[PDB]
């Protein structure tokens, strides 16, 4: 699926970020795009899991309204392999949203395991200072 | 966090470990699905078991898992270095978001 994370962003405290990953080699709209960071302080905290076909999303209680997702209409390179990208925007950074941020492709379209992060990319980091 | 593991586990190289995780009645086994993933330091995370026992692709047979009402587990046989990376587990429903615990750090025994 080849989730490409477009880089890295070095704010300071107030900003907002836009952070973006790409993809290429899967129809995007078929799956989840989930958005989870590893903070050097806490380890995997999770974000949230915003599907790319419908406006469904689901966003941990620890960052609702903080937090702004959307998706891109895929672009149809060729059937069954799709390009497209979506992006997430963090107001009001504090000192803890540090460290590496993830993209990932969910696992599968259906069943009890779906929007599962599955396909992870490369990572960004953020510094906040 | 909430969910939780004995932070660090060892085995020695050919044999077998047990990772186990546990929690509060609000991460209960009777009720979320457990997953596991690798989690190599500043590397992207591989699936290995997205639902209590099915095995995601790609991963040898010697990865496992079983659930108890109050826990999970993750059975490595034939552990290899490359299994020293922290491994973590984190719950799920198909409503709700996967809810990451803390790690565990694996000590593979008898490397030159
Ligand atoms: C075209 O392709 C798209 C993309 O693949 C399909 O959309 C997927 O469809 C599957 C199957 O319906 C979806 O899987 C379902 O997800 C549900 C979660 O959504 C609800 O709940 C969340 C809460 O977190 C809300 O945010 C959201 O708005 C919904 O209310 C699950 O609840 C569903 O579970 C079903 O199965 C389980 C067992 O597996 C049962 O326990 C449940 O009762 C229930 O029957 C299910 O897993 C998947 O999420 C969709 N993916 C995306 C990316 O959108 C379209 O369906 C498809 N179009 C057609 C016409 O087929
Ligand atoms: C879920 O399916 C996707 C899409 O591939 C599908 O399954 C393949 C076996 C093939 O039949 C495709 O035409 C289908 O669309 C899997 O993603 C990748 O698919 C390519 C297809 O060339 C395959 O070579 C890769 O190994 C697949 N994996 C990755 C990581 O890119 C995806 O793996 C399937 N998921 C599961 C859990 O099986």
């Amino acid at each position: 699926g080849q989730l490409v994370q477009s880089g890295a962003e070095l704010k300071k405290p107030g900003a907002s970020v836009k952070i973006s990953c790409k993809t290429s080699g899967y129809r995007f709209n078929f799956y989840h795009i989930n958005w989870i960071r590893q903070t050097a302080g806490r380890g995997p905290e999770w974000m949230g899991w915003i599907s790319p076909y419908s406006g469904d999303k689901n966003l941990a209680p620890a960052f609702q309204d903080r937090v702004i997702m959307t998706t891109d209409t895929e672009v149809p390179v060729t059937s069954f392999t799709s390009t497209g990208a979506a992006y997430m925007e963090i107001r009001n950074l504090k000192f803890d949203d540090t460290g590496t941020y993830f993209c990932a492709k969910g696992l599968l379209r259906d069943g009890s395991s779906t929007w599962l992060p599955y396909l992870w990319g490369q990572g960004t980091l953020l510094t906040v200072s | 966090s909430v969910l939780t593991q004995s932070a660090s586990v060892s085995g020695s190289l050919g044999q077998s470990v047990t990772i186990s995780c546990t929690g509060p009645n609000s991460v209960c086994c009777s009720h979320k699905s457990i997953s596991w993933y690798q989690w190599p330091p500043g590397r992207a995370p591989t699936l290995i078991i997205y639902e209590d026992n099915e095995r995601a692709p790609g991963i040898s047979p010697r990865f496992s898992g079983y659930k108890s009402y109050w826990s999970a587990y993750l059975t490595i046989s034939d552990l290899r270095p490359e299994d020293e990376t922290t491994y973590y587990c984190c719950s799920y429903t198909h409503n709700s978001g996967c809810v990451f615990g803390t790690g565990t750090k694996v000590s593979v025994l008898g490397q030159s």
